[PDB]
């Protein structure tokens, strides 16, 4: 239905960046929302129908186009760090009143990109004591020292994707709270029974998508420049 | 103006998770629940648009033009339905939305075994975690006092399969002081409480 | 101390035209990790020093890409493919491998240009100074090319000497000219006691000096 | 905006000792590690030593050990240079440079801004503040003599740096006397002189002078 592409994507103060939105509903009604904390749902610009566009509720640093009825893009003129948001765009039919809304553009802006890290993730293999407790082994991974807070975590076994047995956190943690370009820690958890972990056949990953810099972006440090990409970290079941 | 009933509402599994919504336009005649899941993008879940109740699986919608009220219950409420809710209210074919309500099912844990465990990296083993596990939805987690000592907060996993649901949170620190016996210190923890 | 050397000191072209600078080390500049911190700064006239390349061929953002650099082992290069007006300064190459950081003796680049006239220019003391009891005869020439210039003063017609001081400001960024003041300095008894007060210059773009003068004293 | 502001011009007499103060603005100081490069007259550049503001590790130039010291004040964001037993040697322009490397990276090897420099003479002469005069003026030709000061150096702007299109600030003359003689000139349109108003500012840090001259035609 509706489309937003980037997901993820992080900015330096200044730059321009423009939020894709498509829907093949072929409805006339176009809306881009942004989603904070302390005041939920604002309309930041509406397009009623191709070749028309107003104004929102907060309308200011943000441009809309609506050439053709499929695509309404979100323009950022200027980055400024009280763009960091969520993005949503929304579909209505404008002729049934029901609106749809889009994945969702999760945006930082940053002063600079010398605070964006890519994380570090690491498997803890499950307790003996837990084993022989409960008969069940429960896996946790750890995924830290991250900025932007634009992650995704899934657990691989034996090669599939995994849901049953997991829970991440909801919200990750700010490992110096004080700070606002602090980095951030994220957990989760998998568990199973303990004659799944104990069969050394069994293989388990945990898998961090992180969105950051792209492959164009400058880069003067001596660490790697840290681009979208997966960090892993693997455990294999053991008979012990 | 749409206002909803404020704060997280704790809802045990099985009962029923009450939302309310009061909008200001009288002349408003569509009216509609959205279910956001954290980190996740809001979803239609409910629409009403005459007097009455909306029964849809475990939801039930009731508008109330007259006293400009909108509601939902969800019924035998699972966990799966932690979510923020979202009402929005219109008069024709803009669409205006409350700040949300955010609700947190806590399992029925029927047969808690509450214990705290050390985990160990795979590639290294001077490297380790605290898991508290399987204690009953009625123990809650006090967030890190200390900047170098690291604790999320209570998290549910359902073993579908099994029907088993288990509720734990993961401590973790560099500091040379920290042990898994001190690291849920500020947490109301089980007397019984296993320390292997 | 890692010495480091630099081919040639000063280095005239002419904008349009490629440039480069050697630079060479005493020792190699492979660190530990593997990176070699060997780095190009150029220091505009009355600025600080700026980064250009940095790790031998990685060029600082904003840097225009007419700069690169290149090399290995102890012979490293900094290469300006066009030269600008704007590139005139001092480039240094640095090291900082291995403590103390050391940089070489520094390369003038000095930019040719079209042979320009200086504007020559007189002012007499002013009323406040004279106050005081000394005058000061200033003779500005502006914006000539080259920086060879000579500055004669004359009171009464009388040739002077001994009693003037001048300085010529750095080549310009944007039309390669470089300045001149001439501070011709008597006590106010003397200074009232003649007439014409004159300085007279001499120049390649003039084919006759220019002398420039008032009456007063 | 990253800027890094150094403590004005000093003199000092030889055997004596100078701190240079250098404030961080518009980046977390505790971040990035200042080094201090010093360049005596017409001369090259010299690194001395590096502080690394989060854990106060120093780094130092053999040739200065047991002289100087780099201290931090990460309160006001402040990074210190002294320099002890002054010698005649020692008269330079003292830089603090930022290490390009944030948190821990070694990009920290080469720099990326620079304070404006802080001007220190060795000298047993007495500091003395410049008398400023006009020089009255298609185009026209004003300035203003900025005469005898001590020690360097002096700083001219025209209409409070609003006006910098045609300023040529030359480079200070030593008199007889041992002091410095200047002039700062700007060519300007002539058709202009009764219109608008020409003022110079001129700054001696080192005895607190600071004058504002109206430029006017005679
Ligand atoms: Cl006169
Ligand atoms: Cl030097
Ligand atoms: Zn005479
Ligand atoms: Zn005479
Ligand atoms: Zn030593």
């Amino acid at each position: 239905g509706v489309t937003q592409t980037p997901k993820f994507q992080v900015l330096k103060t200044g730059q321009s960046m423009t939020l894709q939105c498509a829907q093949d509903m072929n409805h006339e009604y176009m809306s881009w929302y942004r989603q904070d904390p302390g005041m939920g749902l604002r309309l930041i610009h509406y397009s009623v129908g191709a070749g028309i566009t107003d104004q929102g509720e907060v309308p200011n640093g943000y441009n809309v186009s609506r050439s053709t009825t499929e695509d309404f893009p979100l323009r950022l003129l200027s980055a400024a760090p009280s763009q960091t948001s969520v993005y949503f765009c929304a579909s209505r039919p404008g002729l049934r009143p029901e609106q749809y809304f889009g994945p969702g553009t999760r945006l930082t802006v940053t002063e600079d990109l010398k605070n964006v890290f890519p994380p570090e993730v690491a498997v803890f293999e499950p307790s003996e004591a837990e084993i022989s407790h409960t008969q069940k082994a429960t896996l946790v991974c750890l995924a830290t020292g991250f900025y932007p807070d634009h992650v995704e975590l899934s657990w691989w076994v034996n090669g599939k994707e995994v849901h049953s047995g997991v829970c991440t956190d909801p919200q990750p943690l700010k490992e110096q709270p004080a700070l606002n370009d602090s980095r951030y820690a994220l957990s989760s958890r998998l568990r199973v029974s303990a004659t799944f972990w104990q069969d050394p056949r069994n293989h388990f990953r945990c898998q961090v998508q992180f969105y950051g810099l792209s492959e164009n972006d400058e880069w003067t440090q001596d660490r790697a420049k840290p681009v979208t990409q997966i960090v892993s970290a693997e455990a294999w079941g053991r008979a012990d | 103006e749409v206002e909803q009933n404020s704060g997280p509402l704790s809802v045990p599994e099985g009962a029923i998770a009450s939302l309310n919504c009061t909008y200001s336009d009288r002349g408003s005649q569509s009216f509609f629940w959205y279910r956001q899941y954290s980190g996740k993008s809001p979803e239609l879940i409910m629409s009403i648009y005459s007097n009455g109740d909306k029964e849809d699986g475990r939801f039930t919608a009731q508008l109330n033009k007259a006293s400009q009220y909108v509601s939902l219950l969800i019924r035998d409420s699972q966990p799966s339905d932690s979510a923020t809710y979202l009402c929005a209210v219109t008069t024709d074919s803009k669409l205006q939305f409350g700040a949300g309500t955010q609700v947190v099912v806590t399992p029925d844990i029927q047969n808690p075994d509450p214990a705290v465990y050390q985990l160990r990296d795979s590639k290294s083993s001077d490297k380790s975690v605290c898991l508290f596990t399987d204690f009953d939805s009625q123990t809650n987690v006090s967030q890190s006092k200390d900047s170098d000592v690291y604790i999320t907060d209570k998290c549910v996993l359902d073993m579908r399969s099994m029907d088993f649901k288990s509720n734990s949170a993961v401590a973790w620190s560099n500091k040379s002081d920290f042990a898994c016996a001190n690291a849920f210190n500020n947490s109301i923890i089980p007397e019984d409480t296993f320390f292997p | 101390d890692i010495v480091m050397t630099q081919s040639p000191l000063s280095l005239p072209v002419t904008p349009g035209e490629p440039a480069s600078i050697s630079c060479r080390s005493s020792q190699r500049l492979v660190h530990s990790n593997g990176n070699t911190y060997l780095h190009w700064y150029l220091q505009k006239p009355g600025q600080s020093p700026r980064l250009l390349i940095y790790r031998v061929s990685n060029r600082f953002p904003g840097v225009p890409d007419r700069f690169s650099g290149s090399g290995s082992g102890t012979d490293f290069t900094l290469k300006i493919s066009r030269v600008e007006a704007e590139d005139v300064g001092v480039y240094y190459c640095s090291q900082s491998t291995h403590v103390p950081y050391t940089f070489g003796q520094g390369t003038k680049l000095e930019i040719k240009r079209t042979v320009a006239a200086p504007s020559v220019f007189i002012f007499p003391p002013s009323d406040e100074q004279l106050k005081s009891g000394t005058a000061s005869v200033v003779c500005l020439l502006n914006n000539f090319y080259p920086r060879e210039a000579k500055v004669q003063w004359k009171v009464d017609n009388a040739l002077q000497s001994g009693n003037s001081q001048e300085s010529v400001t750095e080549q310009d960024s944007k039309d390669s000219t470089y300045s001149l003041s001439s501070t011709l300095t008597l006590s106010k008894a003397d200074y009232e006691k003649h007439k014409v007060y004159a300085c007279e210059v001499t120049h390649q773009g003039l084919s006759s000096p220019v002398t420039k003068s008032f009456n007063r004293g | 905006q990253v800027q890094l502001v150094q403590s004005g011009a000093e003199v000092k007499k030889p055997g004596a000792s100078v701190k240079v103060s250098c404030k961080a603005s518009g980046y977390t100081f505790t971040g990035y590690v200042m080094h201090w490069v010093r360049q005596a007259p017409g001369q090259g550049l010299e690194w001395m030593g590096f502080i690394n503001p989060y854990n106060d590790d120093i780094q130092s130039n053999e040739r200065f050990r047991g002289r100087v010291t780099m201290t931090r004040d990460t309160s006001i964001s402040t990074a210190y240079m002294e320099l002890s037993r002054l010698r005649s040697d020692d008269t330079a322009v003292y830089y603090c440079a930022r290490g390009a490397g944030y948190n821990f990276d070694g990009a920290y090897r080469f720099f990326d801004f620079w304070g404006q420099g802080t001007m220190v003479t060795v000298s047993s002469a007495s500091t003395k503040g410049p008398s400023v005069f006009p020089l009255a003026p298609g185009t026209a030709a004003l300035g203003c003599l900025v005469k005898d000061y001590f020690p360097e150096p002096v700083t001219v702007s025209w209409n409070s740096g609003a006006l910098t299109s045609g300023v040529h600030t030359f480079p200070a003359v030593l008199q007889s006397s041992g002091l410095y003689s200047l002039s700062s000139v700007v060519t300007v349109p002539s058709s202009s002189l009764g219109t608008q108003t020409y003022i110079c500012n001129v700054n001696h840090k080192p005895s607190n002078t600071k004058v504002d001259k109206k430029v006017e035609p005679k």
